């Protein structure tokens, strides 16, 4: 995240962090994601396109810190890992970005709820909140375009929803985005999503609740002027969703 | 206790 304050995942206890184990003793940082229900995590299917081995990946819940613990943590296997069929990838966009994973404990359990773990709320078809809310990103992605680690600890920050009319504008991406996607920037091009925020959410509220409205998926540079980042447009695929969380 | 989806405590 470009900007945007440091916090702790009290403040986001629906956020997930997935790894990826190596041989050789390593376990990178792959993906942020989100909780929709005990045993479902959401993210981004391009996290997983290079690599769809399931057995190699780690989710933790309760996380604040990136390779350090936090205390009341939990960490998952993926039991069932599901990305999207019709994924594409252009030169810069990615389509029907979403992926779920279904995690599954050592002792054979989902997520228990506590002051760090919670779940998010999912819209209802195709209801989105109008452009100019404030929705927050959370995630341990890049600080600034050119670092070439991430942080430590959490971080998250304020963007706005803009129109898909501004967001089409030759200028900006064109018709890159769709229908299914969503752009949100902030007013003054300070602070945005970044590499390492993929998968992780874009939560506004709805209705009175927090609602996962977005999935942080690609954006031109970080916090650049007129490239707004662009999040996959959750309240599309709610179907899908169901087809496979039922 | 148990889920309230968006509930931060
Ligand atoms: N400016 C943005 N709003 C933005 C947001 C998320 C991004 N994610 C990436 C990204 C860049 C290189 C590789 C990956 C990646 C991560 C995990 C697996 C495969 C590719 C990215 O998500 N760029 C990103 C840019």
């Amino acid at each position: 995240i470009i900007g945007g304050e440091f916090t702790t995942i009290e403040n986001q206890p629906w956020f997930a962090a997935i790894y990826r184990r190596h041989r050789g003793g390593s376990v990178t940082y792959v993906c942020g994601g989100s909780l929709m229900s005990p045993c479902w995590v959401i993210s981004a299917t391009h996290c997983f396109i290079d690599y769809p081995k399931k057995e190699d990946y780690i989710v933790y819940l309760g996380r604040s810190r990136l390779n350090s613990n936090t205390q009341g943590e939990m960490k998952f296997e993926v039991e069932n890992l599901i990305l999207h069929k019709d994924y594409s990838a252009d030169t810069l966009a990615h389509h029907n970005d979403i992926a779920l994973l279904k995690i599954r404990s050592k002792e054979g359990r989902c997520a228990q709820p506590s002051r760090t773990i919670q779940t998010i709320c999912l819209p209802s078809m195709y209801n989105d909140p109008q452009f100019g809310t404030s929705c927050e990103i959370t995630g341990f992605g890049k600080e600034a375009s050119t670092d070439y680690l991430y942080p430590e600890q959490l971080k998250m920050t304020v963007v706005k929803l803009i129109s898909h009319r501004e967001c089409q504008q030759p200028h900006y991406y064109g018709s890159e985005v769709t229908t299914k996607m969503l752009c949100a920037a902030d007013p003054q091009w300070k602070t945005d999503s970044c590499q390492g925020d993929s998968g992780g959410p874009l939560v506004c509220s709805l209705q009175g609740r927090m609602t996962l409205t977005g999935i942080v998926s690609w954006g031109r540079g970080c916090a650049l002027k007129d490239k707004p980042g662009v999040y996959t447009r959750v309240s599309h695929f709610l179907p899908w969703i169901r087809s496979h969380t039922k | 206790l148990k889920f309230q989806c968006g509930q931060k405590t």
